[PDB]
This record gives structure tokens, sequence and C-alpha cells, in this order.
């Protein structure tokens, strides 16, 4: 119902990711998207199998987290809107997703280890924890840090007008999720910077004290 | 200058060559009642694709018309004939084993005499054509259509009162002179002053008026060249007899008072050259009227140019070895 | 005065010039030639010889493979000149003509380096000496080029002069560093037998440290002579060379030099070298003696190093004034006068009598290639100093050799483009010569002739616009490619042509029942308004636009209209009244008793005009038959509509 | 970075990237070109020089270096990889052929030839006209290509014959083609249309129709996105860049001005989609960034297109370019390639 599994001979992927760009980005309203989202948002916290995809993929969760990374979360300020509420509606969904995999993940020396699995005869990295993928898309500059960044600087930017607006207790709690995110990365950072050097894996990663100093593309200040 | 070389298969005398507009074909014609057109292809080799009888004489010219009337040939003879040809995609028919692709649309019969040049118009007047013959005569010829291409209205009859051994339309696009053809002469008479004439369409008066005589080409004239024109104020023009000549042609201006005549000319011999030992046989231009080519009875074809001060001298001799 | 030598002779394989005439005629870079024999066998048992053709391209060095280097990279350098300010003052400018010179000479060397590493690779010794002669070609033409630059561009002033020709030598008489490996890689380099040539060649370039290193291997293997070898090498380090970031007189140099050979000939009467012979004679040279310089003559490759050897060690503050009587002087001693000066000596004694005109004649006689002269005379109007002046046909010498190198690049299948550019900074005559090339391409593809289209309506060239149109649709009505040849004929604006494709569409049309296209007829727009019969093409679709697509009196007054038009074929006149049957025969009165007469008219002066001519043949009855039928339809259809209408009108005429 | 420019003394109508293993982890190591307007055109295969080293005696080894040529007949008027190490060419002759490189050898030979692919027609006899082949696309087995004589041929790789041929698709010439999905194709005209045809349907007209309002712009190139088999890019004859959702009515979705003359190919990213990339007879090449699919958002003053002149000059014109992983390399009048290894740095 996602596409975990797209073969080489298949020119159009099957699931929600062509009903959120072929139906919802038709219609303006996202209702499948925001519901599979919601659906996710329970699923992480009765948690997900380790083995999830073997045999037909390599293991573990990050097929799901490039869907609401890469398709749903940096195109949800690129899609149009019926509901000016629900570009936020949207947010808070995704970022609760994104909060709970970072709540619950605590880094292990693994994580920076590259575990090899069977393939069909083909010997196949697995996929890292979505927290571990999380905590490297947050210590980058990123497009999801760019995403982050940018939506604290809109959300005081409607807030500092003390405005009503449409979908607004959405926006406050897309930022909440937003400021809980770098700030569980503040607190798991130099446990997963020290479990880097001792492994001695061939990453680069940045501080986020020192990324949330990276000159704003918007103002050109360092105002994060 | 590099050569490339072709056995020609010609069952006689070969008596003219001439390119296509775009130097990616050429026609040639003999004795043998044959024309032949060869094709230069996407390798730079050239290839036979056409090799078939023309007329009932010997053939003394082939031509070509300009693209923007598609692929026509024309051809004169010896038995007092021209004739036009167009090359046709898909009609060709094996109910008739050995024929051409290339098909006669018409015959031209009315010279006297055997037609000893032809030469197609430039381009602007129409789909037009020109022959001379031996009547003394050259006759302009007309096609209302460009696909029926079997219709011809002869238009013009124009008196030389000599024999016409060769004609050259002036290549003046500009629309500040009038419609020109020179013509040379054969006549080995003591008695005709002049071998050359110069004639001009006179809007006014809607014929071929004699402007110009070249009273010093008192001798044979076998063929006639004007120069293609990089917007000179005057004309050049190349005649090939017992030498090589080059004249200026300068338009003298007309008063507010001499209305209905034609122009006349501030005519010059800038260049005549013997060096050929012998008679000169053709006269041709490169494309932009700079150089000049001739041949003669020394076996050579020698190039003449202009220097930076307009001395007209030989730059090169394009010459058999017989190896 | 220009070619008073013998007018270039080539010769044409088999072809026999002892008697026999010739016919000929002009491409774009190539000229047919054509010999009148025929062997008609006077018994003997030999094949009779055919007529041969020949096809005889200009000579001009364009289909040399590694030159289109040469020619791309400098059409790059010319864009970058034709595109420098005038108002650049003297300074900056002058350093930035210097950078285009150097420019240019890269791309020689870059060209030359290339073909030397191809000479060597040339595995057949017939193409590495064919690789190897145009080396010596591109190398002529660097050397010319560096003292070009230095005489001309950079302008080199008394003093900075000789050190400008002393590495003019050294870039181009390179033989000694390749001298110096063969006698350095040795075990004993001061036993190398041409050790003492390599010493004194250095010596003759002025390359005195490097001549100091090589006599310090005498100096470590001969303990007699090193003593000696060490005033030879410590005079050596005396001499008053400039040095440009050195705050100095001409004077100064001058009043030190002459310190420097008062001190050596000093030597010389003390007879301290008169030990070794080699020494005594470095001393000699040291000292400008143009004897023991000419005993030399075997260590002097040619007679402008040796020009610049006797400047080195005669006139240290030698000016550009004074130069000629040296470059005289030298040429006169080196030849000795039982040999004449070859083409190179003449262009470069002409450089050093600074005229530029004879430079720029010698150059257009011994240089196969108009790429050279062309681009030196070029920069050379870039810095001021030319025949700028007009010629009698207009135009200037600049121009005059860019027209005929424009002319070089559109005689070759891919360097019209380039040729292009090369005639648009051509005032008097480029648009000219331009306009007289462009029509003649090679039209293979739409593709290219969209390019050279481009390139005639950027230029404004209209009527070429014109033609290049009209040989495409020609091109599409030959091969009966109707969309194509419509769309040409529109961009040629030419009416005839318009009128003469919709004359293919409208009886394609009636030799199906349907047209070949739809979309392109639909798709008239503006262009509809052509012609006439375009317009009635584009209105007979928007009839069919009707049928499976409309209504009803809309159809039937554009019916109408385009029978009464002058544009209706006859021979569909019966097909466009068989049309009105559907609309006449309506309850409905479509057609007025006004527009119903006219219906009428028009069947009348079709009917009217068949001949009444008897009896052959029996197959033609059975369209006639049909044909009676077709009428008498149209009689009663066309009666009963006038009827229906004339009760309908007049009754509009009564209440 | 900087791009490593080599003139090549021949004009590149074309250029493409050799297709790398499924599951490697190499950049693009070596391209195909094909040439145009000599006396004599080829086909060639490059390696790109490698600027990380020098030996001990100096020399400059990071040149383009030629692996091994054929040559062709015609102009190479389009050009595509069938497998990793079989090449398809169209020409100006009217044929198409397919060629196979030897690893084994450095050397490339002819592998299957259809010398009659494209030819106009005449009345009543066999006696064909030259028809230029203009594009060229491949889906192995199979293969197809358009021209000058509105015709679309379907073509296989172990067959010798048509699979299928639809003469007169046009009666004015066809540019380029695309597949949508295997039997489903899109080209595009000299009237400013896309026809879209499906190789199931037993007639031989188009399936469905999109096109400008009614101002005829010819359409000289056309590219699918990667990841949306509906989502079309064109480019026209006056430097407009025209994006197209087949299954939204006839028209563009987006419209947008990427040159000053004829676009020649325009190409997605084949990993990034998002990005975009395109060349000219204005003589420039561009890059665009968009990161709904950017592509499809009808107000390009809020939602991003951001747009870079990859070449720091304007040249003559660029025919071609192509793009695989952080490589990019173009083609050009100037008898001259341009490469880089990197485009995001």
């Amino acid at each position: 119902i996602l596409q975990t599994v797209r073969i080489p001979s298949q020119r159009q992927a099957i699931g929600i990711e062509v009903e959120l760009n072929e139906i919802e980005s038709r219609c303006e309203e996202y209702p499948l998207t925001r519901a599979f989202c919601q659906l996710i948002s329970t699923l992480v916290e009765s948690s997900f199998p380790s083995n999830l995809g073997a045999g037909l993929r390599p293991p573990g969760f990050d097929p799901y987290l490039q869907f609401l990374r890469d398709s749903v979360f940096l195109r949800f300020r690129t899609r149009a809107y019926r509901r000016a509420a629900e570009k936020w509606e949207v947010a808070e969904v995704v970022l609760e997703v994104f909060y709970k995999l970072l709540r619950d993940y605590e880094p292990q020396l693994e994580d920076f280890v590259d575990q090899f699995v069977e393939l069909q005869g083909e010997e196949i990295i697995a996929y890292k924890p979505p927290g571990f993928s999380l905590m490297y898309h947050l210590l980058n500059e990123s497009p999801m840090l760019e995403l982050a960044l940018s939506l604290l600087e809109e959300g005081v930017k409607q807030l500092d007008t003390y405005a009503p607006f449409p979908g607004k207790k959405h926006l406050e709690k897309a930022v909440q999720h937003c400021l809980a995110l770098l700030n569980l990365t503040l607190q798991k950072e130099n446990l997963f910077m020290d479990l880097l050097r001792e492994s001695q894996l061939a990453l680069i990663v940045c501080p986020l004290e020192q990324l949330l100093q990276g000159i704003n593309p918007r103002t050109k200040k360092a105002d994060n | 200058f590099v050569a490339r070389s072709i056995a020609a298969d010609h069952k006689d005398l070969i008596h003219d060559v001439s390119f296509d507009f775009h130097g990616r074909r050429m026609a040639t014609c003999s004795s043998d009642q044959s024309v032949k057109v060869w094709d230069k292809s996407e390798s730079g080799d050239w290839h036979c694709t056409a090799s078939w009888k023309t007329h009932s004489g010997s053939v003394w010219r082939v031509t070509w018309a300009h693209p923007e009337f598609g692929q026509v040939l024309a051809s004169c003879s010896f038995d007092r004939t021209a004739a036009v040809w167009e090359e046709i995609v898909g009609e060709s028919n094996d109910k008739l084993r050995g024929q051409s692709h290339w098909v006669k649309r018409t015959t031209l019969v009315d010279s006297r005499t055997s037609v000893t040049d032809v030469k197609f118009a430039p381009k602007h007047m129409g789909l037009m054509l020109a022959t001379c013959s031996a009547d003394g005569i050259v006759r302009i010829y007309e096609a209302p259509d460009v696909m029926n291409l079997s219709q011809w209205s002869l238009q013009h009859e124009i008196s030389c009162k000599l024999s016409c051994s060769c004609i050259s339309w002036n290549p003046s696009s500009s629309r500040a002179h009038s419609p020109m053809i020179a013509v040379g002469s054969d006549d080995s008479s003591p008695n005709a002053m002049a071998k050359v004439q110069i004639f001009e369409y006179n809007e006014n008066t809607r014929k071929y008026a004699k402007a110009e005589t070249l009273m010093t080409v008192t001798d044979p004239v076998h063929d006639i060249a004007f120069a293609p024109n990089l917007g000179r104020s005057f004309h050049i023009l190349a005649i090939a007899t017992k030498d090589v000549r080059i004249f200026t042609l300068k338009p003298v201006r007309k008063e507010l008072t001499s209305s209905g005549g034609p122009t006349k000319f501030e005519i010059h011999i800038v260049a005549q050259f013997d060096n050929h030992n012998s008679q000169v046989w053709r006269v041709s231009w490169n494309i932009t009227g700079t150089v000049l080519a001739s041949s003669g009875d020394d076996g050579c074809v020698r190039l003449w140019k202009a220097n930076y001060m307009d001395n007209w001298k030989c730059t090169g001799i394009l010459k058999g070895n017989g190896s | 005065e220009e070619l008073d030598g013998e007018p270039t002779v080539t010769l044409i394989p088999g072809v026999n010039s002892k008697k026999n005439q010739m016919y000929f005629d002009w491409g774009p870079g190539e000229m047919l030639v054509c010999e009148t024999s025929f062997n008609k066998k006077e018994k003997s048992e030999m094949v009779p010889s055919c007529p041969f053709i020949y096809i005889i391209r200009k000579d001009v060095d364009v289909y040399s493979q590694i030159l289109r280097k040469l020619f791309n990279e400098s059409h790059g350098i010319f864009l970058g000149l034709q595109r420098i300010d005038e108002e650049l003052t003297g300074k900056s400018r002058k350093s930035q003509l210097v950078r285009v010179s150097k420019n240019y000479r890269s791309v020689i060397r870059a060209c030359m380096e290339e073909m030397h590493q191809v000479a060597i690779a040339a595995k057949d010794p017939a193409n590495g000496r064919q690789f190897s002669s145009q080396v010596s070609i591109l190398s002529a033409m660097e050397l010319i080029w560096n003292l070009c630059e230095i005489l001309f561009i950079e302008v080199a002033p008394a003093g900075p002069l000789l050190l400008h020709l002393l590495d003019w030598v050294r870039l181009h008489v390179c033989e000694v560093d390749s001298l110096s490996a063969d006698v350095l890689g040795s075990e004993n380099p001061s036993k190398h037998d041409s050790f003492w040539n390599l010493v004194t060649i250095l010596v003759l370039q002025g390359r005195l440290d490097e001549a100091r290193q090589m006599l310090s291997k005498e100096a470590d293997a001969s303990p007699a002579s090193a003593g000696i070898c060490r005033i030879m090498g410590d005079l050596m380090r005396t001499m008053p060379i400039l040095s440009p970031g050195n705050t100095q007189t001409l004077t100064e140099l001058e009043l030190k030099w002459q310190h420097w050979h008062e001190e050596c000939e000093r030597y010389l009467q003390d007879s301290t070298f008169a030990t070794s012979p080699h020494l005594e004679s470095l001393l000699k040279i040291m000292l400008g003696d143009e004897a023991a310089l000419l005993e030399q003559k075997e260590l002097l490759s040619n007679w402008y190093h040796f020009l610049v050897t006797r400047l080195l060690y005669s006139n240290p503050t030698v000016k550009p004034i004074d130069l000629h009587y040296y470059a005289q002087s030298s040429l006169d001693l080196f030849l000795g006068g039982e040999s004449s000066p070859e083409p190179l000596d003449n262009i470069l004694l002409a450089a050093f009598e600074f005229d530029i005109h004879q430079v720029i004649k010698e150059c257009s006689i011994a240089l196969s290639n108009w790429w050279f002269v062309a681009h030196l005379t070029d920069l050379l109007d870039h810095c001021k100093l030319l025949q700028s002046h007009n010629l009698y046909f207009g135009s200037n010498m600049r121009e005059f050799l860019l027209l005929e190198y424009a002319s070089g690049l559109f005689a070759h299948p891919s360097l019209w483009q380039l040729g292009v550019d090369y005639f648009d900074y051509c005032p008097e005559l480029g648009r000219v010569s331009l306009e007289l090339h462009i029509e003649r391409i090679p039209l293979n593809t739409e593709q290219k002739a969209l390019k050279v289209l481009r390139i005639c309506e950027q230029r404004q060239m209209t009527e070429q616009v014109r033609s290049i149109c009209k040989i495409l649709a020609m091109k599409a009505v030959r091969n009966n490619r109707l969309g194509s040849a419509l769309s040409w004929s529109i961009r040629a604006k030419d009416a005839a042509f318009a009128t003469l494709v919709s004359d293919r569409f409208l009886r394609d049309y009636c030799e199906r029942g349907c047209f070949s296209d739809l979309d392109l007829i639909d798709n008239l727009g503006p262009a509809m308004m052509l012609s006439d019969r375009l317009t009635f093409l584009g209105k007979y679709r928007e009839f069919h636009r009707m049928y499976g697509e409309k209504r009803f009196a809309d159809a039937a007054s554009l019916l109408l209209s385009l029978m009464t038009s002058r544009i209706a074929p006859r021979s569909f006149w019966m097909t466009l009244l068989t049309d009105a049957l559907p609309l006449l025969e309506q309850k409905q009165v479509i057609f007025s008793a006004e527009q119903t007469y006219e219906l009428m008219r028009c069947l009348e002066d079709l009917t009217s005009r068949r001949p009444v001519h008897g009896e052959s043949d029996t197959e033609q009855l059975q369209d006639d038959d049909i044909e009676t039928t077709k009428v008498e339809m149209l009689r009663l259809s066309l009666a009963r509509n006038l009827a229906r209408a004339i009760i309908r009108e007049g009754s509009l005429e009564g209440s | 970075e900087e791009i490593y420019a080599k003139f090549v003394s021949q004009k590149i109508s074309k250029t493409r990237w050799r297709p790398l293993p499924p599951g490697s982890l190499q950049t693009a190591e070596t391209f195909a070109t094909g040439s145009w307007d000599n006396e004599e055109n080829y086909i060639s295969l490059w390696s790109i020089g490698d600027f990380g080293n020098l030996d001990s005696d100096g020399g400059f080894e990071g040149d383009h270096q030629l692996l091994c040529d054929i040559r062709h007949h015609g102009d190479v008027m389009d050009l595509q990889f069938f497998d990793q190490e079989r090449i398809v060419a169209a020409s100006s002759t009217g044929c198409v052929t397919v060629f196979l490189h030897h690893p084994n050898n450095q050397t490339l030979s002819v592998n299957q030839q259809w010398t009659t692919a494209h030819y106009h027609t005449g009345p009543g006899s066999p006696s064909y006209s030259s028809a230029p082949c203009t594009g060229v696309v491949c889906n192995n087995p199979e293969i197809v290509t358009v021209g000058e004589d509105g015709r679309i041929n379907l073509f296989r790789a172990d067959h010798k014959e048509a699979v299928r041929t639809i003469d007169n698709a046009d009666s004015s010439t066809l540019h380029a083609v695309t597949f949508l999905r295997t039997p489903e194709i899109l080209t595009v005209n000299s009237i400013g249309q896309l026809k879209i045809w499906d190789f199931r349907q037993q007639g031989n007209e188009p399936s469905q129709i999109l096109s400008l309002t009614g101002d005829r712009v010819p359409l000289h190139c056309v590219d699918r996105h990667p990841n949306q088999q509906h989502v079309v890019a064109t480019g026209g004859q006056d430097g407009m860049l025209s994006i197209w959702d087949v299954r939204q009515g006839t028209m563009p979705v987006s419209l947008l001005k990427a040159h000053e003359a004829e676009m020649w190919e325009v190409h997605f990213h084949p990993s990034n989609p998002e990005h975009l990339f395109t060349c000219s007879e204005d003589g420039s090449l561009w890059h665009w960034d968009a990161s709904i699919s950017s592509w499809l958002s009808t107000d390009p003053a809020k939602d991003r297109i951001e747009i870079t002149s990859l070449l720091p000059s304007r040249s003559l014109s660029v025919n071609t370019l192509d793009v695989l992983g952080p490589c990019l390399v173009c083609g050009t009048d100037a008898e001259a390639i341009y490469v880089t290894r990197h485009l995001f740095s």
C-alpha cells in the first residue's frame, strides 16, 4: 500500500505514493495521506519488527521514512490546499511520527556497523534505525533541517501578529514537534558523536549547536 | 590543388560540365547523344545516378535551374533543339526498362540552326530560360507554372545579326539595374567589326533593347561570363577569344531629360591576357566573382585574380602531366 | 607590387596537356575539370580510354584534421579580439593585445606538439614526413609570430629588445636543451665529444650561468685548466646584462659593459687563454669578434641567431631604428654572396626593416593558408598600424584577407558557421559575400536548414529566407510531404506556393474522399489568409468542422460562399450541390429564395456546358444514368426549397 | 567545480552515458558521441580523464581518452545505448544502425542495420527518396524511430524486419519520440503538437493529441519524468520549455522561457528528477533545481525553480547533453565536448 519493493522494469509507482501525487494533489485536500501518517503514528508506539521487509528487501524502516520525508514532508510546502488549515494538519501528523521515532530510539554501537544480509544470492547492507536516519538528517545542512528551521521562523512570523488564522492550533503543534525533535537531537547528540568516534565509520555530521548558527537562506542572518 | 578523379564513360567527346547550386550534383553531355548526372555521397565519393539519351545531335551544353524551382536541367543540340528535364521520385517504370527518372517535360524547336548555348535566368525574374543559335538570334522562354514544365511561352526573339556562340545573364539581384544579357559570336568574317553585343530589358518598351556593343572585340568568341556582384556600382564581364579579356561596365547615370531610351556604360578593358599562346574555350567565375578560370589549346586551366590595386594577374596554372 | 613570380603550377595525373583542351565549372570548395580526348582505336589491341572528370579542391590546408583545432581555438580568440573596447587605455589595451597575441601563439604551439607526437606515432615514414612538414610550417609561423609580437605588439624598447630577442631565439632554437641532456646524462660530461660545442652554443645563446655550470665539469675533471676555466666563468658573471626589476639607465649598462669589454680584452693581451684554444675562442666570441663568430658558423644553425649573438657581444644598447642595418649585415655575412636568402629570411628581414606590408606580402606567398595572415593583420588593425586604407573595391586590406579566409571556411562542410562570424566583421563587402554563399549550404535535414534560416533571419537576409523556405517547400512537394510543404511556403510568405500546396490537398481529398492531414488545416490560424485557395482549404475543412461538430445555417451560407467564390474547382461543383441536398429538403427553410437561385445558377453553368457530340464508346453510359439522377434530384430539391422559401419570405412582406 | 572542455575536430550532434551495472557504486566512467556536418561522420567511445594524479615525469594524462570509433553514413541525428555493450543510432540517410562495443579488443562494429527504416515515396514505383531519421528510443528488446517521412517504426534487437510501421503519422516532420508505457509512445512535430500512439490499437491513428493554442511552435525535443509516466517536458523552436500532464486536457500545465533559440534537448535527472537540464541554438546550457512535483506548479512566482548556466560563456550551438549521477557531458558545433565528474560542488 506503500510500494517498498520498486521493480527495475516498472515505470510508474503503485499505492499511496501515486494517490497522493495524482489524486490528493488534484483535489487540494489530503485525507488519505493524513490517515496513512496517523496509521504509522500508532504503529511506532506499538513498535515495528526489526526484520520488517526481510527476503523481499533489506530489513528495517527507512523505506517508510523515505515516503514520509521525501514524498510527504519535503513536498508539504509545494502542494496547494483547498483547506488553508490542511497545510498545517499535514505537518502535525508527520512531525508526530518523526518525534516518536527519535523519542524512543537510543543510539547503540551496532547502528555504526554495516550489518550484511543475504538477498536472493547477493550480500546487501540492512536499513539503519529510523532514529539513526533522523539523527543523520538533523546533524547535517539537510533539506529536512531547512524545512524544520524555516518552520520555526514561519511559526514566530505568524504568532508575532497575535491574530487568529485557519488551522492555527495545528501550526502551534507542528512548531512544538519541530522544537521537541531538535531538543531530542541535543539530548542524544554527544552519545551519537562518540559512538561514531569509536566505530570509525566514514560519515560526516556537525553539532546541532552549530548548524542552528547556519545562515538562514530566507533572512540571511544566523537567526535560527 | 588536391585532385580526385572519375572515369566518365561517355562514348564520344564530352562538350560541357556543370555543377548544381549546392555542389552536391554535376551534369555532363556528349557527342554520343547522352547526358549524365553524378551525385556526391555522405562519404565524399561521387556516383553516376542517371545516364540517358537527351537529343538526336551532339549536345553543346548542360545547365541547372536554381533549387527554389526544384531539380530541373536543360540541354542544347546540333539537331536545332533544346530540351527541359525534371527529376521525379517514384515515376520510374519497369514497363519501359532502362529509361531515366530524369523525364523530358518539353522540347523547344524554334531555332533554324544548331542551338549553341542555353542558360537559366536569375531566379527573381521567374522560371525563365535563354537559348542561342547560329541563325544569329537569342530566344527567351518563360514557364507560367513551376510544376507544368511541359508549357513554356517564347517571350523574346533577340537579333544579334551575327551567329551566336555563347550567352551570359547579368547576376544582379539589385533592383537598380534592369535585366541584362550579353552575347558572343563565332563569326569568322572580317566585315563584323565587333563579336560581343549586350542587351537590356527596358520597361518603357518591354523588349530587350541593344544597349552596347564591344567595338574592341574584333575576334571570334567561344564563351562569355558576367562576374557575381559583391554590391559593385559597376559590372565585370569575362570573354574567351584569341586571348582572355576582362571588361568593366559602369552605368552612366541618366539626366532627368533622357527618358524612354536604354542605359549606357562607361566601359573599360581592365585586363587582356595572351598567355594561353592559343584560343580560349571557357570562362567561369568563382561564387563571389573575385577569381576567373579559363582553358585553352595549351592544356592548362589558368586562374586569374585582382591584387589589392585591382591589377588583374594570373595566380595559378592547373595542367595535366601525362603520367 | 604583388604577384611578380610564376603563377602556382598544379599538376593533374593522367591528363595529357601536351595537346588536349579542357572544360571546367565552380562549386563551393571544388572546381571540376574534364579533358576533350576520346581514343577511337586505330587497330591496336589496347583498351580505349574513356574521358575522365577531375575534382580539384582548393589547396589551402583546411582539411588537415589537426588544423581544425587551430581554426576553432583561433575563432574563440578572434571573437575575444572583436569584443575588446577601443577606449581601453594604451597600457591596459596594449597588455590585453599582447595577451591575445600570446593566446594565438599558444594554439600554434599546442597544435604543433600534438602533430609532432602524431609524426612519431606515424606507422608509415611517408605519413610521418607529411606531419613533420606541417610541424615545420607551424614552427615557422610561431617563429615569425614571436618576432612580430616583440616588434609590433609588445614593441620592445632599446635594452629590453635584446632580452626579448635572446628568448625569441631560445623558444625556437631548442636544439641546445636536447644536446644538454645527452652531455649531462653521460658518465663523464666533460668527455662527451659535443661538450665543447654545447659550452660554445650556450654562450652563443647568452645562457652564461648554464655555460658556467658546463665549464664546472671541466674544472672538476681537469685540475690543470680549472683555474683558467674559473677566470672564464667569472668573466661570464661580470657581464652587464639588463635586469627587468632593476632601476638603472641604458648609459649605466653601456658604461659598465664598456669596462667589462676593456677587462675581457685585457686578458687576451696578456694571452691568458692561449693554453686552451676553446677558451681563447670563447673570449673572442664574448668580445664580439666577427671573425671568431663566423669560425663558429657550424654552431650557429641560422643567420638570425648570429644577428642576436652579434648584438649581445657588439651592441647591447641597440634600438629598433638601428636594427635593419645589423639584420642585413648579418644576412650578408652568413650567406657570403654565393647563396640566395630563403622565403623565411625575406620575411624575417622585412620584420627587422619594420615593413609590416612586405611581411604581410611574403607571408601570403610562403604560407599556404590565409589563416596566419588574416589573424595577424586583424591584430595589427587592433594596434592601428595598417592598410586600414581603402582598396580600389572599397574594402580595406584586413577585410580583403578575412573575405578569402571566410570563403575558405565555407569551402569545408563543418566550418561555414565560423565563416559567418568571419563575414560579420567585414563592413563594405562582408554581408554581400555571405549572401552569395549562404543559400548553397547542403540542406540534408530540416534541422540543418533551421540553423541556416536562423542565421539569415538574425541578419535580415529576407529574400534568402524566402529562397531557403521555398527550397524546403520544394523538397517537401517532390517528396509529397504536404504539411512541411505548407508550413515552409507559409515561412517563405509566397502566396503562389501556398495556393499550389492547397492545389495538392484539394486533389488529394478528391483522390481519397479525405485529406492526408486535418490538424494542419484546423491549426492554420492567421496563416490561413496567405491566399484565397488556402482560405478555401481552411473553410471547406471548417464546413467539415460543422458536420460532425455543429449546425446548419452557418454551414449552408458557408457552402454557398465556397461555391460562388472563384475558388471552388468545377470538377467538385456537383459534390457541393450534393452537399446542399441534406440542407434543402429540411422542414426549416435554411437557404432563402434569393440563395436558392444562386445554387441553381451554379447548376446551370455546370450543365449548359456539356457538348452535343456523338457515339463512341459503350462503357460511358453508366455514370450518365447517375449524373442525370444527380441533376433531377437537384432540380426537384431546389424547386421545393424555392417554393417553401417564397411562401415564407412573401408572408414576412404581409403582416 | 570547473568543467573540462575538449576539442575533437568534429561537430558533436549527440552525447550519451554508458549505462551503469544495477547495484554498482561507480560514477559514470564512459560516454559515447555521434558527429555531424563533416566530409566523414563517426560514432566514438570515450573515457573521462583522471585529474587526480601526476607521476614522476610530469605528464598530464587527464585527457578524455578515445577508446574506439566507427565511421557512420549520413549525419548522426540521434543516439542511445541499448544495453551495456550495444548502441543504436539514426541517420540523415533514413538508416537506423545497432552497434556493438568489443571491450576485449577496443573496437566498435555493426550489430544489425535497417538501411531503409525512413524514406519518402512517389507515384507508383519503389524508387524511394531518402528521409532523415530524426529520433530513436529503446525498450530492450524493442526500439522506436521517427523522421521527415512522418513514419513511426517499431523494431526489435532479435528481428530483421519492422515489427510495425505507421506511414504518415503526420504530413510534416516528426522530431523526437519517448515511451510513456511499454506499448504506448508520444511523438513531437513541425506543428507544435504532442501525438500519443498505442501499438495495441489496430488503426494507425493517434490515441490522443495535445498542442499549444493555435500559433505554431515546432517541438524539437521531449522527455518523460522517471517516477511519473504522465509528466512530460518538451522544447520549442523559440526557446520555451513546456511541462505537460498528459491526463489533464490538451495543453501544458507549466510554461517557462529557457533560451533565446531552438532548444535541442531536455532531460530530467535519472535519479534526482526534481532537477532538469537543457541545451540550444542560443549557445547556452542550463541546470534547473526545484527541491505536487514542482514542475507541475501553475505559479513559478510562489513555488521555486532556481536556475544556473553551466557554461561560463556562450559558444557555437550546444546540440546535446547527458547526466548520470554526479557526471554531466554536452556536445557542440564548436567541434568540441564539455565534461564534468561533479555537478554538486
